[PDB]
């Protein structure tokens, strides 16, 4: 575990499409670097959506509903300014996921606006005015979607058919937390689990009823993020909003086993980092040990 | 003429000058606006790394000592302090390494590295403070850290850990002194001196090998006094107890040989620490780092000192100074609050953050502050208000914290405006709540008696301006039901009519009459039920 | 003592204990025969101490803005702290009316009643230790 | 990239007052051209004006911003004998964009029979409350008794002063900790004011003595973490007064310091957000920043100049 602290309260970083990049809020120049560092780029506008759409291509949605795209030709170290959009949500998207031919996005006010590949024309839009902050977003069976508002409100919706209604709705008995964590299985495109604010372990069976298959509180503060193994579904580890990843050993344990005791964490992709509530500075580099 | 106004961010203040609009055919000539703020003290990209590193070090210092105290008294504390000093030295080394970073053509680093070195000297002083033989060893270590030139190089490295034959003999004689019993060394030096006298560039080297000990002073004169002192600790006697003579040598040798830095070093040798603090103030940096050092000194203040108790007060002042220094970097503000641990600085900088306001991030920061709190309620309410001003989610959060009445008024207006209108609050399990319950009852009635009853109870608790539409809906429900048990409602209906009359007195008419007629029918039905 | 130790009772017991020692010292200075037999027979019938131990255990078991209330107790104020708390609660409700006024009033009655009951409970412990 | 440079106000006539919002991101200006300008500090660091409009018929002396909990409200003050309240308006259709912002009048205060020198919002804890002082020499306090009705401004109180110069400055102390009081500096003897228990009237607790020349400006300092209160006056000398309540009467003043290094009129006195720093400006064209010593004496930290 190497923690190359580089003095930026980092908002995001992800595994290479060793290889990696990073992105950060909380500065004048909106901060994002590649990699021991490749392409440390400045831009105006935050980082809400983040997906390196090729080894060159790289897209990013920003705070004002903005969506910036560029192409990291690491060979010439040049970024082709791929795509721009002014007002998506002007809030940011409050999660980001991927869909086939389009980003499975959602925002706080809920402007589900579908930029797609070469769809500089934003054609499709479920412009349902989501009242609470919709921060839960995924493709389930694309375009099966589910907007989850900040009442944790996991309403299953659609985008492939038309009409702005949602297709279904998942919810806990109380509606206590706001949206921070969910869990679409790599084991199955139907299996999910609601990671919530008490160190809250909830499990959402789509195909087998829809009850709270779990309710288990282990971590301190609100739902941070996790890192699943990108081919080992069972192995993961869970944090809370200070950042403290407990080694939630569902491969087999959970303990005080992070390089912990810090502030918050940035963003999730591991094959390695996660993301807590305050999005702060941390690093790691040995993610199979 | 000067007009000065404080802005809501500390690094953004404005000064303007008023002049006459026209005077002597000449319009105003002072339209310049001066942006007065924090300016020089915090700056730079790499600066950020160094500042960030310093903040991290401060956080570590806060983290360790308190935990150790929780552990309670141990020597561990004596060693724990030494470890922190070592960490500080490592940080200084890292800073020195960073200077390496600057690249051609042209660079700044000597100020960066020279500034860093002063910090290193302080660490050395702290180590010395952390017996005479041990002090001498520390001095030797400091010296190590610090033709004829070739001979000096040969010696300098050693001290920090026929002619040729004569030189070797002189070296052997020098060795026979370090080994010994200090009394044996005293006699060993004398014999070497006698040999030198008997002997009366190679010859000079041989004399140097004899040592004992005159030349070192000459070398210092040619130079530095600190180096001479290090040499003395290393090869003469490795006890460092009396610094009057050494002080004179540095003072006189230095004179024979930046001046402000030398003065600061002299003040440090005096032992300060007030003088050292004054020197730091004169330098003006590092400010926060200096405050941290003062705090460390206060923590150390072990040895039964009344001045130290005053010293403790000075340390307490330093934290306040650091808080004053902090301006707008959120992590830094959190660190400052931790250092403070009261609620003064708390709510103060809280609202400074309010100024600052990314809204979601600010909300997250507020949540973190609330978690830390585990005054506070007022701050939470203020944050809620700010978020509401910045929409529906924020309003819901404010309601949860408790505006609610206003929300009820809005929701009730929305549910009147559109029949097919959908409300999130209604779906989820005061007067506004009663109205929501009534709406739910209406929805139940639409779905197709418990709902209708709940809607009427909601009406009896409270009333609504369209209210007439709600009454019509109730009448429709009665028609669906047939209004068997309303009996009270007909009596209730009359009261509502009286209220309407009162409203008219205070302030579609034909349509309104028709509704009353429809209501009368329900009352008649109730009467029939009573007869039955 | 088996279930409760009153303030006045802990003070009374202490006074009695104080009275016993002086008498013992007086007996010690000069010697009386009836007095020695009474003291020796009395020392032959620890049981009282054992009985008191159970009471102490019971007391320990009993001992076994919330933060503001805790601070007010440490400082000790029912007449001063209690009223302060009531007023503060009123001011805390000041911002929000609450969903039900009657329910809120009931809660207020319930919280202030319980508060003072608990404080008096805490207050005893000091008398039980002193006894 | 960021630069601080001189910027044109865009006012034809002379600028009387500049004020920052709560955040310090926005600035309001007023001038004798009868227009109020609001500046936005862009995230790209250049001040750009948000809007400018013709507020009054006569020159606008003073301006102020209310607490951001109430909303975006600016109050203005003129020689036309009126004070106006304005509320910023932005409209967006329950769709992206569609929001338009323009200056609007919430209300007018006609009650002042003469030209008004100053207007100041009270502290946020009090509610929407403001004071104003005029050539009639009558301090008036207006409240909005309903927060919802920003047009509903009642006249809370009227008190008499003297005649000529004027400035007002509320105690910014948060209430729960402290009582409301306000300093008025006209012309020359100036007497402040406090608030009574349930008389609900302002009383003259004390006066600030030793004032020299006309009273150009006065400000009360934020009392954050200090029991005592501080007020500074820019006369044609700078003074700092320390108020302490202690416990009929319950007030004391001390004079902390006097400073003449301006050698001339001190037109503006301003405080820091914390109350840590004082500033003063004057006819020397110099702006001085002040710190408190450990002794509670003031020292000049440094001087900015301009020409």
């Amino acid at each position: 575990f190497a923690a190359k602290f580089v003095s930026h309260k980092i908002s995001r970083t992800r595994w290479r499409p060793d290889v990696f990049a990073t992105g950060s809020w909380d500065n004048e120049e909106n901060k994002v670097c590649v990699w021991k560092q490749l392409c440390d780029i400045k831009h105006p506008g935050d980082v809400m959506d983040m997906q390196f759409l090729d080894k060159e291509r790289i897209v990013t949605g920003s705070s004002t509903g903005t969506v910036t795209i560029f192409r990291h030709h690491e060979n010439n170290q040049t970024l082709s300014v791929n795509q721009r959009w002014e007002q998506a949500h002007r809030a940011p998207c409050t999660a980001i996921v991927c869909s086939s031919p389009e980003i499975v996005s959602v925002g706080e006010d809920g402007r589900i606006n579908c930029f797609r590949a070469e769809s500089r024309d934003v054609l499709r839009t479920i412009d349902d005015a989501d009242s609470s902050t919709m921060h839960g977003v995924t493709f389930l069976r694309t375009t099966e979607i589910l907007t989850v508002n900040s009442v944790g409100q996991l309403k299953l919706w659609d985008l492939r058919k038309q009409g702005n209604d949602p297709t279904q709705i998942f919810s806990v008995t109380g509606e206590r937390v706001p949206l921070h964590c969910v869990d679409r299985h790599p084991n199955q495109q139907h299996v999910v689990a609601t990671g919530g604010q008490d160190g809250m372990l909830c499990i959402w069976d789509v195909r087998h009823g829809k009850m709270p298959m779990s309710l288990l509180n282990a971590h301190e503060a609100e739902m941070w993020e996790v890192h699943f193994h990108p081919s080992n579904p069972d192995h993961l580890f869970t944090c809370s909003e200070d950042g403290s990843l407990w080694h939630w050993d569902a491969s087999a344990e959970i303990t005080n086993l992070l390089p912990s005791s810090t502030l918050s964490v940035n963003s999730l992709d591991v094959l390695l980092v996660c993301g807590t509530d305050a999005e702060a500075i941390y690093v790691t580099r040995r993610l199979f040990s | 003429h000067i007009g000065f106004s404080w802005g809501p961010g500390d690094l953004l203040l404005y000064e303007t000058l008023y002049q006459k609009q026209g005077n002597s055919e000449t319009a105003a000539r002072c339209p310049f606006m001066y942006l007065v703020r924090s300016d020089e003290d915090i700056y730079s990209p790499v600066l950020r790394k160094l500042f960030n590193e310093s903040h991290s070090i401060f956080v570590g210092l806060q983290k360790s000592a308190e935990e150790a105290s929780g552990k309670s008294r141990k020597a561990q504390l004596v060693q724990v302090s030494r470890n922190y000093r070592s960490v500080l030295r490592a940080c200084m080394e890292e800073m020195h390494t960073l200077s390496e970073s600057t690249r051609e053509t042209a660079q700044k680093y000597i100020s960066q590295i020279s500034i860093l070195s002063a910090m290193e000297l302080s660490w050395n002083l702290c180590e010395i403070l952390f017996p005479a033989g041990p002090l001498l060893i520390l001095l030797l270590e400091w010296v190590r850290l610090h033709h004829e030139k070739f001979w000096d190089g040969v010696t300098g490295y050693v001290l920090q850990g026929v002619l040729d034959d004569l030189l070797k003999k002189m070296p052997m004689l020098h060795t026979g002194g370090t080994q010994t019993f200090e009394l044996k060394w005293q006699h060993w030096r004398e014999e070497c001196e006698r040999h030198l006298q008997n002997g009366t560039h190679m010859e000079a080297v041989c004399r140097v090998l004899l040592g004992d000990e005159e030349v070192l002073l000459e070398k210092r004169d040619l130079m530095t006094w600190y180096h001479f002192l290090v040499s003395r600790l290393l090869f003469k006697h490795p006890t460092v107890k009396p610094t009057e003579l050494h002080f004179y040598a540095q003072s006189s040798l230095d004179m024979f040989l930046p001046e402000p830095l030398d003065n600061i070093l002299l003040a440090a040798f005096e032992f300060d620490i007030h003088q050292v603090i004054k020197e730091f103030s004169i330098v003006s940096s590092n400010w926060w780092f200096v405050a941290h050092l003062t705090d460390l000194l206060d923590h150390c203040q072990l040895f039964q000192a009344h001045n130290l108790y005053f010293g403790a007060n000075m340390r307490e002042f330093l934290l306040l100074d650091y808080a004053s220094g902090l301006f707008s970097h959120h992590s830094l503000w959190q660190l400052g609050v931790d250092y403070f641990d009261p609620n003064l600085g708390r709510e103060y900088l809280k609202l400074h953050m309010e100024r600052i306001p990314s809204t979601e991030k600010k909300a997250l920061k507020a949540l973190r502050i609330c978690e830390q709190r585990q005054q506070v309620r007022s701050i939470c309410k203020t944050m809620a208000m700010q978020s509401l001003c910045n929409a529906l989610s924020w309003s819901i959060r404010a309601k949860d914290a408790a505006l609610i009445s206003d929300r009820f008024l809005k929701e009730y207006c929305e549910r009147g405006n559109f029949t097919d209108l959908d409300l999130i609050d209604n779906l989820g399990s005061l007067s506004d709540r009663l109205t929501f319950l009534g709406k739910y009852r209406e929805f139940h009635r639409m779905y197709s008696f418990s709902e209708a009853a709940s809607l009427l109870l909601s009406l009896m608790t409270a009333r609504i301006a369209p209210c007439s539409f709600w009454l019509t809906l109730l009448l429709d429900a009665l028609p669906l039901l047939e209004q068997k048990q309303v009996i009270f409602s007909a009596e209730q209906t009359y009261e509502l009519m009286r209220c309407l009359e009162d409203r008219m007195a205070a302030k579609i008419q034909k349509q309104d009459s028709s509704i009353d007629n429809t209501k009368v029918e329900m009352l008649r039905l109730a009467l029939a039920r009573n007869l039955a | 003592s088996v279930e409760e130790s009153e303030i006045s009772a802990m003070n009374q017991m202490s006074w009695l204990m104080k009275t016993a020692t002086i008498e013992l010292r007086i007996t010690s200075l000069n010697r009386q025969r009836s007095h020695t037999q009474r003291l020796l027979h009395l020392l032959l019938d620890r049981k009282i101490l054992r009985i008191l131990d159970s009471i102490q255990f019971s007391n320990e078991i009993p001992e076994p803005v919330i933060a503001n209330c805790e601070h007010k107790n440490r400082r000790g104020n029912v007449k001063l702290l209690h009223r302060v708390l009531v007023a503060e609660v009123n001011a805390l409700q000041g911002m929000a009316a609450i969903g039900q006024r009657p329910l809120l009033m009931e809660e207020i009655n319930t919280i202030l009643q319980y508060v003072v009951e608990r404080n008096k409970l805490l207050q005893c412990l000091h008398a039980k230790r002193h006894a | 990239m960021f630069v601080a440079r001189s910027i044109a106000a865009d006012h034809k006539d002379l600028i009387h007052d500049v004020s920052f919002d709560f955040h310090g991101r926005r600035m309001a200006t007023c001038s004798s051209d009868q227009s109020v300008k609001v500046w936005d500090k862009s995230e790209n660091g250049n001040w750009h004006c948000t809007a400018s409009w013709k507020t009054h018929s006569g020159s606008v002396w003073r301006v102020t911003w209310a607490h951001p909990e109430f909303g975006q409200v600016l109050a203005s003050c003129s020689f036309d004998r009126t004070a106006a309240v304005w509320e910023e308006i932005v409209g967006e259709s329950n769709d992206k964009l569609r929001g338009q912002s323009h200056w609007v009048k919430r209300t007018t205060l006609v009650d002042s029979r003469t030209s008004v020198t100053d207007v100041k919002f009270a502290p946020k804890h009090m509610g929407l409350m403001l004071a104003t002082c005029s050539a009639d020499g009558v301090v008036r306090i207006y409240e909005a008794p309903d927060v919802m009705n920003l047009s509903q401004w009642s006249l809370q109180h009227e008190i008499s002063c003297k005649l000529s110069c004027s400035c007002i400055s509320w105690n910014p102390s948060s209430s729960r900790a402290h009582s409301p009081m306000i300093a008025v500096g006209s012309d020359g003897k100036v007497q402040i004011y406090e608030y009574n228990e349930n008389t609900r009237k302002y009383a003259k607790a004390e006066t600030l003595m030793s004032v020299s020349d006309p009273v150009h400006d006065i400000a009360f300092a934020p009392n954050l973490g200090r029991s005592f209160h501080i007020l500074a006056v820019a006369t044609k000398d700078v003074r700092i007064f320390t108020m302490k309540p202690l416990r009929v009467t319950k007030f004391e003043i001390h004079t902390v310091a006097q400073f003449d290094n301006h050698n001339s009129q001190v037109w503006r006195v301003s405080w820091n957000i914390t109350g840590t720093v004082l500033a003063s400006s004057g006819d020397d064209g110099t702006v001085r920043l002040w710190k408190a010593n450990y002794m509670d004496n003031w020292k000049c930290i440094g001087v900015l100049k301009g020409d």
